């Protein structure tokens, strides 16, 4: 058996909500440690990889290993049943066939029940120095991202020792945005070397989705290799997507 | 053409 | 003559939002007790009944009883131009009837006006009930919404300890359990099966009542039940699934 | 150089919004005098006409006159990507085949910069001499926005007429009709010479409420068989004003 | 499986 | 029924 009560359900929530609109399935690996999830899209050009420790959880319970091969979109439409103050609790029978999510309304005498078939369903990118590890507001970054893609498609992002720039251009024009240094709301700049990489408008605006799980994110990049965005879940772990770069 | 993909960066 | 007006007007707005959408044309009955309106939609699955007494108006006039035959998509889109603050009045010679807009400043007034139909009355009698069960109206909704996520029916079960909502589907099952504001009075316990799609018609009228009840006996229809406040109230009905 | 620089800067946001639904391309008067846009819609059944004076803004620098042609809908995408309170810029060389905006947001940490290529557009300065009016209604600009959504629910055309003692806006469609009264004294202000009555597009009328956000109040001025004008102060700046061509 | 309201009606 | 606006610049 499998079983982790989450307090703070609405983590739950944010965590699938950002992952629904980029991934269809995921494989779950339970284990004693905690949540592992590493997926990549169905084109293979972005990698998602979310931690849940064992510890962030009210109660964890997890006697054998699983995987746990999980359909997102029934997953997500399961977790909106969820209130943002539910706790929420997580079964599974060790035989792996279903999963049960369990929602206690944290007052009222209401608890919801729901049931979910489980599927039958690992590479990864290698701990890396980065060039230019870059803190600034999750939501400023969203913002820029959102803006950006209504110039074009693609972003080059630029960083150096004063600030981030990113900037696209179309047929309509081009534009470009400069962050400097300056929390919660600082710009932070942990730069090796100054780098210049192109990325995709489109898969950048699907990681943003995880815009609610922490007011800062991280972004990691180095020459000719993925970007990684960085979203810590507070006493949990993170949630990361790396994107491979445009050459 | 420009888009590489992320295999080639995971082992 | 009719002439029936209205202090607060948002009453009327919230009863034809919740109206438009299930039931397309209707008629008003019009006597000294208020108005009266009870219709079923148009596949004959679920029948609409609503009360609105005539001591629950700030003037209500009625010469003669008078069975309008009313356009409700057209009704609706009128009063979607009355504020939430003006003062509503119908008026209706002895086939027209009038609305007047009062606005607070006293400096705007809208009169609309909208030609009414020619319409051809059974209804449910009223039967003590196995179960009937008080909830919030926004729980009542949110379950709703919720389940019709998961499948397109609701297994209601109701005992003495609480009352449980059940939908399954092919993405999985669910389940939402409550327990005893919440008020529940069985005199037997129940089991029934319906469709949400008809259930959440029901509850666009959320917002003329903080708390819903539902009526359940065996092999016969639910009620869901709004009470608007001093003036009647807003009845669905719907058939069971066998 | 022409360099114009303004602290408010959702002002440029707000009149982008309020005219790139009604017309593609305008040609932007650049003077002295400040800013002059003068276009009608595709269907030459509307005008629109906008000042901004040159004393508005904060920074304002012209070594020359130039006829900024302008794709609206390109400068209203990348006014969409500045910040409600941002430090607005437009710049463009004496040359004239690009113009650049610059948001700087007030904490100067952030300053974005975008750029659209200028077009050929000649200055059809055509336009419709200054003139008293039968009716001029002051009101508030919510109220008559309201007004002509609600009644555009009712049908496709409005008839205003307007007397000392009111102004009456009446729409009649399939549905039924709806007629909106409004007595005088925000508030209502009716200066009357002579009694107007006219019918007008709402289709139209909702595309010039999209100014409603640059002032509280719009003033609306008629005469008898000739175009209504809808205007809207840039409180400091100038105006927009609207003409619409009436139904007969 | 549905049944209509009519029959319930009197 | 609809006059253009261009018989009035």
């Amino acid at each position: 058996m499998f079983e982790a009560r989450l307090v703070q359900g609405s983590i739950l929530k944010k965590v699938l909500e950002a992952l629904k609109d980029l991934i269809n399935e995921a494989c779950w690996d339970i284990s004693s440690s905690g949540v592992n999830l590493q997926s990549m899209d169905s084109s293979h050009v972005s990698l998602v990889q979310l931690t849940l420790r064992s510890e962030g959880f009210d109660t964890y319970r997890c006697d054998r290993n699983l995987a746990m091969g999980v359909n997102l979109t029934s997953m997500s439409k399961i977790l909106k049943c969820a209130g943002n103050e539910d706790i929420i609790t997580l079964r599974a029978e060790d035989n792996a066939d279903t999963l049960a999510l369990v929602f206690e309304a944290p007052n009222q005498e209401k608890v919801s029940d729901y049931e979910m078939k489980l599927m039958d369903l690992q590479l990864g990118i290698p701990e890396q120095e980065y060039s230019c590890v870059v803190k600034m507001p999750s939501g400023e970054f969203a913002r820029i991202c959102r803006d950006l893609s209504h110039i074009g498609d693609a972003v080059v992002i630029s960083c150096a020792k004063d600030g981030v720039k990113f900037s696209a251009s179309g047929e309509l024009g081009n534009g470009n945005i400069k962050l400097s240094q300056t929390e919660e709301e600082a710009v932070t700049i942990e730069m090796n070397e100054p780098v210049q990489l192109t990325f995709a408008l489109r898969y950048l605006n699907f990681f943003t989705k995880a815009t609610p799980l922490s007011s800062t994110v991280t972004l990691s990049m180095s020459a000719d290799v993925p970007l990684v965005v960085e979203y810590k879940i507070a006493d949990m772990g993170h949630l990361k997507y790396y994107l491979a770069p445009k050459i | 053409s420009p888009q590489k993909l992320i295999d080639g960066f995971l082992k």
